[PDB]
Order: structure tokens, then C-alpha cells, then sequence
RNA sequence: GAGAACAGAAAUCUCCAGUAGAACAAAAGGGUAAAAGCCCCCUUGAUUUUGAUUUUCAGUGUGAAUACAAACCAUGAAAGU
């Protein structure tokens, strides 16, 4: 059947498709079930390493710190307007059973945590 | 060094899944990632939270998050 | 000790984002007429009632104070305390339509086809291992032009037998950046183009 | 609902605690409509965790 | 603005003073838009505006929270 | 336009007149004159970092790009930019 063909099925719906890319599959669904098969390392017939294993990279990276003026800044601040009213507004929460928490702001605790 | 291969199947033949054996500041919020589709693994014995710092001037140290 | 609640027929609205209150009454003829000699009297009468009603709304709105001093950035000081206006009410057509949404180029296409993600940009230094410096990679004083300052060039075998030997390869170098910047130039017209 | 609060996790993953021979197990069949975790009246069934797949997004342990 | 004796201190007592200019205009001629030009200029970017999200909600210490029915 | 050895049609200095006829960008039918032109001073940070906010991506979901805002930063006596 030429209307089966993986050319005309293309059409119907060169370099950038990949090994295994079908009508199931496209690349990154190709990629991430290659995964599973992924880590294994490559030796030829002589032994030498055509290509290591992934995530085992023998290689020792130059770890170097640039020289940098943002390293020294203050990163976080707060205001006394903000603190007072975090620490007003803390105290006048009233939770509510079927209320969960998604994501916790973040604030400094330490400082709003002030109980007489 | 960074990584260990943690291998899986009953025949111990895939090894797909990596430790990472340095410590970890994994942040707030994690929740672990489901098993079959865990590849990179960060144990919560090595995860950290606070840590000594030293401050230059006035020459102290403290615990801080 | 005159009054200040001003009673309306008429229930008024106000737009406290465009400080302004609207009062649909009943006006007469007669009396706004110019053949009348107290319309002025009767106008501004109208007006300072519907001026006492926004004031009162604009003074009970809430209010925001500050314990910043002065000096500082933001305008507000200590003593200063700020009526918080609501957005405003009254819809009013803009002075230019809306940024339209830009297509993808070739690059976009491309990056998103292949699953490329995009740099992080951390910065323009990059280390010299030939030197102790950190240098700019690009640029003013930048490291992809020290061949042009380079006092010695070795001549590449794959010259030779060419008529291009002669050339000093710092010019070849310098030639092929500028060609490589124009192609540049000419993808981001293509691109606007499309 | 707790999928459509989570609808940027892709995935979400409900774990069964609770004293033994509470019915952990029982639940997740209930849910399954199909025995797909092994139960016993004897307590201690159970040794391991399991995964269960309810729905695409939704996970039981 | 006055002292008012019943209001309080806080709504004092408004009187108005003219300064000009004073002006009558007649209605001359008129020329309406075209009512998709109305639609293109009364659009709005919504970019600034915190998406809405049924059973979500922000408190007032800024966590966000989800609601369970 | 006049004056000043070389030095005249062209070198450099001085005075008066000088709406820009100069030099900068756009293609004004009203751009800029104690400047938007020329010189001097300060900054080399400009790819800062924070965000429950906008859009996209991820098997590494409190990360990164991205838009917007804010805190800063530079300069100035300051208004302010
Ligand atoms: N009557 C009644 N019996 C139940 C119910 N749920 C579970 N059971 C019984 O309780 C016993 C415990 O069942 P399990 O599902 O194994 O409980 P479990 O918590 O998983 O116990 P372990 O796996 O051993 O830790 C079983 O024999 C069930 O038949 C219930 O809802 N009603
Ligand atoms: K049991
Ligand atoms: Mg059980």
C-alpha cells in the first residue's frame, strides 16, 4: 500500500526526524522511551571507549568563580511597611479546613515570628 | 565521581538510573518523582537545609537556612 | 455651619480612578438659559453639591501611610498620607492598538522542533588559560579579535596551493567575521520579512 | 479535584497510610474496580509499597 | 474648604470660585467611529493581571491556597 | 567683511555681522541654538537580583528563558534624567 508508507503519511499530516520517530512517536517521545536504554557505554574491538556511559564522563571540568560586583549585593530585603504587615497579618489567618497549601510564600520567618 | 549507577530488573541488566553522592539542596516544595520515571536520584540523608556561616567582619559564625 | 450632606433625588455615580461624578437629574431650561441672570448662581449651586458628594467618597476612601523618611526613593514620606484610588470605572479608548504578537522565526521553529532551550546568559567573561585574566568574550576589548593582535601566525597547510597565500590570515580572519556578521544581518531580514 | 489543582504537575501521586488491616489495600481494589493489591484479614498482608495507576494523571501507592 | 461644625474634622465644607475659562459650545457636526475600530480601541493587554483559577486563591500572607469540595 | 612676517585662492590669531544656510537623524506641511551641535568631568556597573505575576520549555516540576513591575545603580547642588 503506498498510502501506508511512512513518506505519505507526512504528507497527509529532513535532518530534524530521528531513528523511530512513527505516527506513535515524535522526537521527544523517542528520546525519553530511549531513556530507559540509554546508559550503556560503547567499546570497540581494540577496547577503546567510543563513548562513555551517560552521566560517567571521566573528564575533570576547570571549576572556576568569575570575578563579580552581583556576588556582594544584598539579594533579598524588606521593608518596615511589608514587615508590619506580614506580622499583622499573621495572627488574623483563620484557617479553613478544606483550604490546602499549594505554595508557601517566602518570607523571613524569623523576623515575623515575634509572639509577645 | 559525581555519579553512582544504580542498576535495576531482576537480572540487574539496565542501568539507567543515577545517585548522586554529593550533598543536595533539593529546596522547598520537593516531593520525589515516581520510580519509573526516577533517574536521577538525590537520598535524604544528603539533603541539606542550614549550613555555618562565617561572617568577615565582626567574626562570627552562625547557623543559618 | 452650613451642611455638607448634600440629598439627591436622583442616586449619583462617581469614578473615583478619574476623580469624577456623574449626576443624571433633572435640569430646567429656564434657568440654565442666558436669557436667565441667576444661571451662573443656579450652575454653580449644581456643582458644589456634586463637589461636596465626590469629596465626601474621595475622603472616606481608604488611606496609606508610610514610615519611610524623607530623601528616600518613592515619593512618600512619613507625614504624607495617600488616598488609595480604585481602578477606574469609565471605559476610554487607547491611542494605539495593542502589541501585536510577534511570529516565530526559523530559529524559534527550529529550537522548538529539536527541543533546544535557551542559553542562561550569566554573563560576558570568559577565563584565559594562556593568560591569568578574565577576559570579555565579545566585544570591546573582547577575545574573538586577539588573532588580529596576535604578533605570530603559524600559515595553515590547507593554503598552500592556492593563490590565497599571500593573504595575511589576520585579514582572512577578520573577512570571514565580517561575512559571518552580514549573513547574520541578512537571516534577521529574511526573517522580518517573513 | 486535587489533579485539577495540581494541572501543572503532569502527575499526581496519593499514598495510603494507616494502621494494619485498616483496609489500605481494599480501598485501592475499590477504586481499581479490580484486585489489584493483595488482601488478607490477617494483618500485615502488605509488605512493600505498590503503584497503581487509577487514571493517567493519578497515582495510588 | 471650611470647617464644617457637622462633619466632624474629617469632611470639611466645599465652596466653589470661578476662574474661568466659562464657555457655551454649540454641537456642531459629529463623526462616530466604525465599530470594530470601537472594539480595537477598547481591548485590553490583561499581560499585567494575575491569571483568575477556580479554588485558588492568595491569602494575606501571600500562600496560595487550593479550595476541596 | 576687514586687520596681522613667511602665509598667495587654502595654514594661525583678533573684531563685527551672522535663524542656523553648520553637524546629527528622519525623509515635516513647524526636529535640535545657554542644544539633541563641539569640548571637559564622573561612571566601565548595564548580560544586577527579587517576584505567589505573563508566555514557553523540562522526567532535573521552588529551575531557565521571556514580559512587566519593584528594590538598586549612575550622575547632578537640586529639580530630576
Ligand atoms: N466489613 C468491612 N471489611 C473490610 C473493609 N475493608 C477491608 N475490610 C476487611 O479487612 C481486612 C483487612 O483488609 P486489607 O485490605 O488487607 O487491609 P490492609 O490495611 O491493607 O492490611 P495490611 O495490608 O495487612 O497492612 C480484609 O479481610 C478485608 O476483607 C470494609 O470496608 N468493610
Ligand atoms: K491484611
Ligand atoms: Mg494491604
Amino acid at each position: 500500500g503506498t498510502g501506508k508508507k511512512e513518506k505519505s503519511r507526512r504528507i497527509r499530516e529532513g535532518n530534524l526526524r530521528v531513528k523511530g520517530e512513527n505516527f506513535y512517536r515524535d522526537s521527544k517521545r523517542v528520546k525519553f522511551l530511549n531513556m530507559y536504554t540509554s546508559g550503556k557505554e560503547i567499546r570497540n574491538k581494540k577496547g577503546n571507549l567510543i563513548r562513555a556511559a551517560s552521566f560517567q564522563d571521566s573528564t575533570i571540568p576547570d571549576a572556576r568563580v568569575q570575578p563579580d560586583r552581583r556576588w556582594f549585593g544584598n539579594t533579598r530585603v524588606i521593608s518596615q511597611d511589608a514587615l508590619q504587615h506580614f506580622r499583622s497579618a499573621l495572627g488574623e489567618t483563620q484557617k479553613d479546613t478544606y483550604q490546602v497549601l499549594l505554595r508557601r510564600n517566602k518570607l523571613p520567618m524569623s523576623l515575623l515570628e515575634e509572639k509577645d | 565521581e559525581m555519579f553512582k549507577v544504580i542498576k535495576t530488573g531482576k537480572s540487574r541488566s539496565k542501568s539507567w538510573k543515577r545517585m548522586i553522592t554529593k550533598h543536595t539542596f533539593v529546596g522547598e516544595g520537593f516531593t520525589r518523582r515516581p520510580v519509573k520515571m526516577e533517574r536521577i536520584i538525590r537520598p535524604s540523608a544528603l539533603r541539606q537545609k542550614k549550613a555555618n556561616v562565617t561572617h568577615p567582619e565582626l567574626g562570627v559564625t552562625v547557623f543559618l537556612p | 455651619n452650613l451642611p455638607v450632606t448634600v440629598e439627591k433625588p436622583i442616586p449619583v455615580v462617581y469614578d473615583l480612578g478619574n476623580l469624577a461624578a456623574f449626576d443624571s437629574n433633572v435640569l430646567d431650561k429656564n434657568d440654565l438659559d442666558s436669557s436667565n441672570a441667576r444661571r451662573e448662581e443656579k450652575i454653580k449651586s449644581l456643582t458644589r453639591d456634586n463637589v461636596q458628594l465626590l469629596i465626601n467618597q474621595l475622603l472616606s476612601l481608604p488611606m496609606k501611610t508610610t514610615t519611610e523618611s524623607v530623601g528616600g526613593t518613592g515619593g512618600q514620606s512619613s507625614v504624607m498620607t495617600l488616598l488609595q484610588l480604585p481602578d477606574p470605572t469609565t471605559d476610554l479608548p487607547r491611542e494605539k492598538p495593542l502589541p501585536k504578537a510577534k511570529a516565530m522565526t526559523k530559529w524559534e521553529k527550529f529550537a522548538a522542533k529539536k527541543g533546544i532551550k535557551p542559553k542562561e546568559r550569566a554573563g560576558k567573561m570568559i577565563y584565559d588559560e594562556a593568560s591569568g585574566e578574565w577576559v570579555p568574550k565579545w566585544g570591546y576589548k573582547g577575545a574573538n579579535k586577539k588573532l588580529d593582535d596576535q604578533w605570530l601566525v603559524e600559515v595553515d597547510d590547507k593554503v598552500k596551493g592556492t593563490d590565497n597565500e599571500l593573504i595575511d590570515p589576520r585579514t582572512l580572519n577578520r573577512a570571514e567575521r565580517k561575512r559571518l556578521v552580514k549573513k547574520n544581518e541578512k537571516q534577521q531580514r529574511r526573517n522580518m520579512k517573513n | 479535584q486535587f489533579s485539577q489543582l495540581h494541572t501543572d504537575r503532569k502527575q499526581i501521586s496519593v499514598g495510603f497510610i494507616g494502621y494494619p488491616n485498616t483496609g489500605k489495600s481494599s480501598i485501592i481494589n475499590t477504586l481499581r474496580k479490580k484486585k489489584v493489591c493483595q488482601v488478607a484479614p490477617i494483618p500485615g498482608e502488605t509488605k512493600v509499597w505498590q503503584y497503581i495507576t487509577l487514571m493517567k494523571r493519578i497515582f495510588l501507592i | 474648604s471650611y470647617k464644617s461644625d457637622q462633619g466632624g474634622k474629617r469632611l470639611p465644607r466645599i465652596e466653589l470660585v470661578e476662574i474661568g475659562p466659562r464657555l457655551d459650545f454649540k454641537i456642531g457636526r459629529i463623526h462616530t467611529p466604525s465599530p470594530d475600530m470601537v472594539t480595537e480601541a477598547h481591548k485590553k493587554p490583561k499581560q499585567l493581571e494575575m491569571k483568575t483559577k477556580k479554588n485558588v486563591e492568595l491569602d494575606i500572607m501571600g500562600d496560595k491556597l487550593g479550595r476541596i469540595h
